[PDB]
This record gives C-alpha cells, sequence and structure tokens, in this order.
C-alpha cells in the first residue's frame, strides 16, 4: 500500500544547541508529504 | 554539546567530565582612546 | 540593514576564498609556514 | 569577532530631554525660541498666529 507523510521525518542534524531561531541547514531528510510504503 | 549564537559562533560548551553548561563570552578587547586637554596647556592625560 | 551587513561581515570569516580552510590556526598547522603565506595571503585577500 | 559597536554621544533620555525641550518651547512660545530668546506667548494665540 501507500500513504502520505504529512510533515514528518525531521530530526536534530547536529548535536548544537540553538535557542528560539530560525536555524537552515542542507541534509538527507524525508522529503515533506511524501509517498511511504505501507504493509500490512 | 554545545549552544550556538543567532550567527552560529558557540555560545556554551556542556563540560564532558561532568555535564554542566558552560556559557563562553569572548575575551575582552577595545580601543586605548586617550583624552587630553591640549598641550599647549597641559601635559596630563586620561585613558579610555 | 546594519544587521544583515554586520552578520555577512561575520559570516564572510567561515568563507575559504580558496584556502584550504578559513580557520587560521588549520592553516597554521596543516602546512609549513613556507605554503601557509599563500594560504593566509588568499584569506587576507578575500577578508579585507 | 573584531567588529564593536560603540555608544551614541546622547543617551536616549538626553534625546528625550532635548526634544522635550524643543516640544516645551513650541508649546510656550511658538517659534520665538528659534528666532530669539523664548517669549511666552498663550497657546490660543499662538494658534490664532
Ligand atoms: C565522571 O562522572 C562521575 C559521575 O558523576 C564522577 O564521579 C562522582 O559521581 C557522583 C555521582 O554522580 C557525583 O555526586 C556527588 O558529589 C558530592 C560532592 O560533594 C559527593 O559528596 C557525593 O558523595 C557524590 O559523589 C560527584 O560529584 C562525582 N564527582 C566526583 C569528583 O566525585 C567522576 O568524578 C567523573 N570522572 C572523573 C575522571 O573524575
Ligand atoms: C502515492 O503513490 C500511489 C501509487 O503510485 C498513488 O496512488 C498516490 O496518488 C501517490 N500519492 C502522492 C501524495 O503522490
Ligand atoms: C599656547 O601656549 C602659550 C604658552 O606656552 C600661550 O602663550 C598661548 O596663549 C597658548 N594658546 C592657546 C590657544 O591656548
Amino acid at each position: 500500500a501507500y500513504t502520505n507523510s504529512f510533515t514528518r521525518g525531521v530530526y536534530y542534524p547536529d548535536k548544537v544547541f540553538r535557542s528560539s531561531v530560525l536555524h537552515s541547514t542542507q541534509d538527507l531528510f524525508l522529503p515533506f508529504f511524501s509517498n511511504v510504503t505501507w504493509f500490512h | 554539546q554545545f549552544g550556538r549564537d543567532i550567527a552560529d559562533t558557540t555560545d556554551a560548551v556542556r563540560d564532558p567530565q561532568t555535564l554542566e553548561i558552560l556559557d563562553i563570552t569572548p575575551c575582552s578587547f577595545g580601543g586605548v582612546s586617550v583624552i587630553t586637554p591640549g598641550t599647549n596647556t597641559s601635559n596630563e592625560v586620561a585613558v579610555l | 540593514q546594519n544587521a544583515q551587513a554586520l552578520n555577512t561581515l561575520v559570516k564572510q570569516l567561515s568563507s575559504n576564498f580558496g584556502a584550504i580552510s578559513s580557520v587560521l590556526n588549520d592553516i597554521l598547522s596543516r602546512l609549513d609556514p613556507p605554503e601557509a603565506e599563500v594560504q593566509i595571503d588568499r584569506l587576507i585577500t578575500g577578508r579585507l | 569577532n573584531g567588529l564593536t559597536v560603540l555608544p551614541p554621544l546622547l543617551t536616549d533620555e538626553m534625546i528625550a530631554q532635548y526634544t522635550s525641550a524643543l516640544l516645551a518651547g513650541t508649546i510656550t512660545s511658538g517659534w520665538t525660541f528659534g528666532a530669539g530668546a523664548a517669549l511666552q506667548i498663550p497657546f490660543a494665540m499662538q494658534m490664532a498666529y
């Protein structure tokens, strides 16, 4: 089967702490609203 | 393990020997301005 | 405008300008000084 | 990182005092405090001018 991965699978890209700030990064991520393989 | 500021310079670290947080401030620096009256009046000066 | 220009001026410290690093201590330890002169010259030229 | 921000010569309080001076003159004395020594005048009459 297939399913829409709404807004999910983001993770901490580094062990840095950043406080109340809109940081931006390039990394391997699950694309937003991608199409996940659902197994029964 | 360590904090960054808005400009992504290091702002804090966790001490790996004992896990408290150390804030890191720059070593202090600045201009040595000299205040003087006219040398055509005194040789006394003050340092800012 | 001033914050963007200041943060740009700071971020430009981390740019390599075709040197082997943007961190001056790396250049002062990954090379002998007679080669490191060129790498520092690139960083000086870029920062300047 | 070698960057420094220096203070203004006048503090925000002093600017608030100067703008209050400018205003207190403008209220009590018309344009006269620009042109010379401040001359008091009743505010309704400054408006009639
Ligand atoms: C690495 O971490 C350990 C675990 O913290 C350090 O050993 C000691 O562990 C205890 C429990 O975590 C710490 O808490 C308490 O400290 C007070 C100090 O007044 C003491 O009265 C208590 O009996 C209890 O020990 C303790 O602070 C912590 N540190 C020391 C120096 O005892 C360990 O020391 C660290 N590694 C190295 C190589 O030091
Ligand atoms: C996900 O893939 C299935 C099969 O290709 C398709 O039916 C569905 O429309 C796709 N969904 C999205 C969000 O593209
Ligand atoms: C400069 O100093 C001399 C004395 O050394 C004095 O005669 C002169 O008036 C001074 N000028 C000013 C502008 O202070």
